[PDB]
């Protein structure tokens, strides 16, 4: 049905863009969790190793 | 798996039609009309189904088979046995009698083995065994012995318990059992109930299409109080004279001024059937009512509990 | 509703509504178009009933789109009459918002099932009609059993009656809220009518008729004159005629014509019909447990000068209307009859003698509908009750004009100026020969030119 | 000394007046036409000398003061504010409210200390009882404690059968005192109460004189139901149209096939009023009467008693 | 009521006294003054129906707004007419009092209130009348629907009935204490008479 395909014609460059956009940002939120979660493990190495 | 009906509702059906019945009615029509009189979809919808098996010529007794669930074998085995003998008619008063004692009864143990049986064991001791159950708690209570006697002494002194235990029970029993000069004056008149089965009576007669002095031939042969009886006699004989039917009534006492207003509407109305029909169900409802059966139970069911409990304490 | 794909409707702008006796209602804008129709057939597998539509009324409907209304059905302060039409209206706008939230401004169904002859004869018939200039023709509406029963209930309510099994026949009038009115004949079930249930609408349109109808040649011009003078000297006169031969409009054109703003009158009617630019005018509608004669005894006891019944039907009223006569007001009424056994027949038989009727009465004019194939005339047939006699047949009445329907004109048959005489004096028999030869449409500046 | 009047008959009176001086019928044509459909003969006589202060002029509250052992102080001086301000249609409309929720009040206790207070006592307190009695015999039973305990956690402990009995308590004193989606599906519709005051307020305006149409506008303005108002307003639009009145009630359903076909014969008789006051005289007592309120009490009778029993088994 | 300010109301002796019919009824004393009306015309933006009035009844209205009425009605011995006019007028002077300290002798309206043919019809609608030598004449008098509902009440209790939406016509005599009588035909609300209540009264 076609009044729908010329709304995709005229809109979602904007809409699929919008969703790359989501999606980037949600992975590098995961990201920079993924690099805090080391952070800790890695003090906690650090306070393991100086009571040994 | 499917239930029966209720006491009261198999009641007002086997009254109504021992009443039809008895008025030389077809039995298909008799059928029809308490079917198209009924309240309850249950009632209205078996009936055309029991009158849908006459009408293809079955015995009633065969075709209340098709609700063993409801009318059990006992019913039916009476019905046929009047269908055989010539007296289906004696037989649906018979019935109709039974139905009625059955429902006054089941409401008259639970007011306040079946239920009747099982409530009944279970009130008749409640109180004799919690007395035993204080009596049993240790030794040296009142009234008791100490455990050492020998026991023909200890049982003949608790004699007194033993007693007010069996007192308890007596009245219980007596409770359950009762409970389900101008000599003129002292005769059993009409009562409440007399008045309603007449009105349920006329009001099924009239509802089917029976005429007033039609209905009131056949319900003068099937009244039961005497002093009713000589009452409808007169006012069946006062309507075929040409008085108006309220003022038959009215020289009755029986007939409240409520009662005569109404009938005297309905006969310039042309809906007596139906007004008969409403006083009926008003009056039905007054006598299931009609209370006192159960607080008197009351009264003496933990009045005797008591009585026991002080008397061996003292 | 079901269509195909929502895109295919608006490509073609075609729009199912309806499934009834197994076919698929389809409202379509380009019924030529075999093509489409040939795509719906196949595509739906159902058989078709084409409705041929305004394009862009197709349109909106797709876009808005029985369910909608089956919601505002549940909103009692819409069918309210007592609420004024311009109110009750922007309700069903702002509760059609809850949808997709905007205001819908004049649905045409939702204000059409909320908001000059009909016949309306049984189940699946088609309705006939009468026009103005084609006469009797076929129509393209029919209603099966249960759209005729919601017609019929619906026509009777607002009529303001209540039709059902125990009162199958229902003779009302319905008043369009332009004041004007319509009879309405109806029958619910078919115990009376076999062919199903059934209504006939003579429609009156109004806004009442005027003595500008001498264009409609019922009345002549002369005798107009006539009556005119007759109702100033209070002249008390019935209009007779057979159902719908324009009994009411004819008296309410006399009435309307004359100047009456000085002169108290005084109008009893079962519901209103009569319309008049007068001031000094009470009007008076029988109520609930209300006999006319109620109205009537307890009016002619103030002092009307003229006096309106509606139309004698319990004599009871009648008694009280010519006892008026006889006092000296000017009274007024309509009777369903055709001639003048009719009449005095149906007069006297709630207990007035003719001579109290008769002697009382002045003049009766009897109206007619007169057909030639599709012309709808109404024409005054035809009296002048002189009196009663003693020893007699009673009733005197002589003739003043007679209607000729084969050349379509009114005659006088031996009326004398000698007998319109009656004047209490030369200078008030002067009068009326004046307005006898001496004497814009509309009711309110006709009677505006007749005050003058 | 004098006594007053019965809960029931100032309740009708009041009603009846409220009902017809709201429809602007003068106070002397009210008081008139209450005492003349009066049944007692208390109420139409005093009816009758109130009236006759009124047309000596006295307002209201100063002919009922001729009474004081029917009206007391409370009374008049309701009556006295609603003529000192303008309002005495809505004062007697709140007067008749207040006698009906009196006599209302009034049943209520008093029905079934007198058989209704012992036989309430007595069922309050029957199933806890029983209860005390099973949970007393002996020993460990199911959730006890043995006995050597100390006393306060013995309690504590059982502090669930305590709690068991005082629910069984307060859902008997709910039966004893209350007991003496499609959204319009949801709204109470017109009741027995609703159609009793509808029927005498129209046989009262009627027995007047008054036509139907003016009855029924002024009842569509005090009607409290607001279903039953809307129910009203349709009656009388039809009646106004035309339709006859027996046609224009048959279209809703509180008014069974009866009130139909005897309103139905009293629009080609005449006699509507006597139809009416009949009607409303059947509905009031009826009303008064009034099977669902002891059906539903054995619900939660047993079936707390049962939750009981079942809970410190458990 | 509503005008411009109090005070242009007392200058230009003109009182607005209802709306209907898109209308703004106002009461005039000055009709020929086109400046004072284009005056209220411009003030108000509402189309004027106007009326006639003598200049100090407009003047005491524009004052008024009929309290010291709304008080000398809560005293039930004044409306009981089972008391002779004589003594009842003095409750009314002396109970006037009050306000400033005198007996006023024979306030008009105050007792117009307390103590051959008239055609009332309608809503709004100039009452008729029949006089002795010039017959069926228009009057200056008429009533909105509030004042005909009062007037209908009125007549009606004065005749010793009570007419109501349930008893909508009444055909009553009033008894002037002058033993003379008149015959009165009444009607409330529009039940019967579409037009609005209304009366009539045969002298």
């Amino acid at each position: 049905m076609d009044k729908y395909l010329d709304q995709f014609v005229k809109a979602p460059p904007a809409i699929k863009f919008g969703g790359l956009a989501f999606v980037v940002g949600a992975l590098t939120a995961a990201n920079f969790f993924m690099v805090i979660q080391p952070t800790e493990e890695e003090i906690g190495w650090a306070v393991a190793e100086r009571r040994k | 798996g499917f239930g029966g009906v209720e006491g009261k509702d198999i009641l007002v059906f086997t009254r109504q039609f021992a009443t039809m019945i008895d008025a030389g009615l077809p039995l298909v029509q008799c059928l029809d009309i308490l079917a198209s009189q009924m309240d309850n979809p249950s009632f209205k919808k078996v009936l055309f189904a029991i009158k849908s098996k006459v009408e293809q010529g079955s015995t009633f007794a065969d075709a209340l088979k098709e609700h063993p669930k409801v009318f059990d074998e006992l019913y039916v085995q009476l019905c046929a046995a009047g269908e055989v003998g010539g007296i289906l008619d004696a037989i649906l008063n018979r019935l109709a009698a039974y139905r009625e004692k059955n429902e006054k009864l089941k409401s008259k143990v639970k007011s306040a083995l079946v239920a009747i049986g099982v409530t009944a064991v279970l009130l008749l001791k409640v109180t004799p065994v919690f007395e035993k159950m204080f009596a049993d708690f240790g030794s040296e209570l009142p009234g008791p012995t100490q455990m050492i006697v020998n026991f023909s002494h200890m049982a003949q002194e608790y004699f007194f318990h033993v007693a007010g235990s069996i007192v308890a029970v007596v009245m219980s029993f007596t409770w359950s059992y009762r409970q389900p000069l101008f000599m003129p004056v002292f005769g059993p008149v009409l009562r409440k109930v007399a008045v309603a089965r007449f009105t349920r009576t006329l009001g099924t007669m009239i509802s089917s299409g029976v005429p007033i002095l039609d209905a009131l031939d056949v319900t003068a042969k099937t009244a039961g109080n005497r002093t009713v009886e000589d009452a409808i006699i007169y006012v069946r004989g006062k309507i075929a004279e040409g008085k108006n039917i309220a003022g038959p009534l009215a020289e009755t006492k029986v007939f409240p001024s409520m009662v005569v207003q109404m009938i005297g509407v309905g006969e310039a109305t042309g809906a007596m059937d139906t007004m008969l029909n409403k006083i009926a169900d008003f009056y039905d409802d007054e006598v299931d009512a009609a209370a006192m059966i159960e607080p008197v139970l009351m009264v003496f069911l933990g009045g005797v509990v008591g009585g026991f409990l002080i008397g061996m304490y003292l | 509703i079901k269509l195909v794909p929502k895109e295919v409707a608006e490509k073609h702008l075609v729009v199912p509504v309806n499934r009834a006796g197994p076919s698929l209602i389809v409202a379509m804008c380009d019924p030529s178009n075999i093509f489409a129709v040939d795509d719906l057939k196949f595509l739906t597998g159902y058989n078709i009933e084409t409705v041929v539509a305004s394009e862009v009324s197709i349109r909106e409907a797709i876009e808005r789109y029985k369910g909608p209304s089956l919601e505002d059905i549940v909103g009692d302060v819409g069918d309210d009459i007592e609420v004024t039409k311009e109110e009750t209206e922007n309700i069903d706008e702002m509760a059609k918002a809850a949808d997709d939230a905007p205001v819908v401004k004049l649905v045409n169904l939702i204000l059409m099932d909320a908001i000059s002859d009909i016949h309306v004869e049984p189940y699946e018939k088609d309705f006939r009609v009468r026009f103005r200039i084609d006469g009797v023709m076929y129509e393209v509406m029919r209603p099966p059993m249960k759209l005729r029963n919601a017609i019929t209930s619906r026509l009777k309510i607002m009529a303001s009656l209540d039709i059902s099994e125990r009162r199958l026949p229902q003779d009302g009038r319905i008043k369009i809220k332009m004041g004007g009115g319509k009879e309405m004949d109806f029958r619910v079930s078919v115990c009376p009518t076999l062919f199903g249930e059934k209504v006939v609408m003579r429609l009156l349109d109004k806004s009442n008729l005027q003595l500008d109808m001498t264009k409609l040649g019922f009345d002549a011009q002369p005798l107009a004159w006539f009556k005119e003078a007759i109702d100033r000297p209070y002249g008390m006169v019935l209009v007779t005629g057979p159902t719908g031969s324009g009994k009411t409009t004819t008296l309410y054109s006399a009435l309307s014509s004359l100047n009456g703003l000085d002169t108290n009158i005084c109008t009893a009617e079962d519901p209103v019909e009569f319309n008049f630019a007068g001031i000094n005018q009470v009007q008076m509608h029988d109520d609930i447990g209300l006999n006319f004669a109620a109205a009537l005894r307890s009016f002619l006891r103030q002092d009307p000068d003229i006096i309106m019944i509606g139309e004698i039907r319990d004599f009871e009223t009648a008694e009280i209307g010519v006892k008026a006569a006889l006092t000296g007001h000017l009274v007024l009424s309509t009777l369903h009859t055709n001639d003048a056994p009719g009449t005095v027949s149906r007069l006297l038989n709630m207990g007035i003698e003719p001579f109290l009727v008769t002697a009382s009465l002045n003049l009766i004019l009897a109206q007619r509908l007169a057909r030639r194939l599709c012309p709808a005339c109404k024409k005054p047939a035809e009296c002048r009750d002189c009196n009663d006699r003693g020893y007699r047949g009673r009733v005197a009445i002589y003739e003043v004009m007679p209607f000729w329907d084969g050349l379509k004109e009114l005659v006088i048959n031996g009326a004398s100026a000698a007998e319109l005489k009656q004047e209490a004096i030369r200078l008030g028999m002067s009068s009326l020969r004046m307005s006898g030869l001496r004497k814009a449409t509309t009711l309110e500046e006709v009677v505006g030119n007749t005050a003058p």
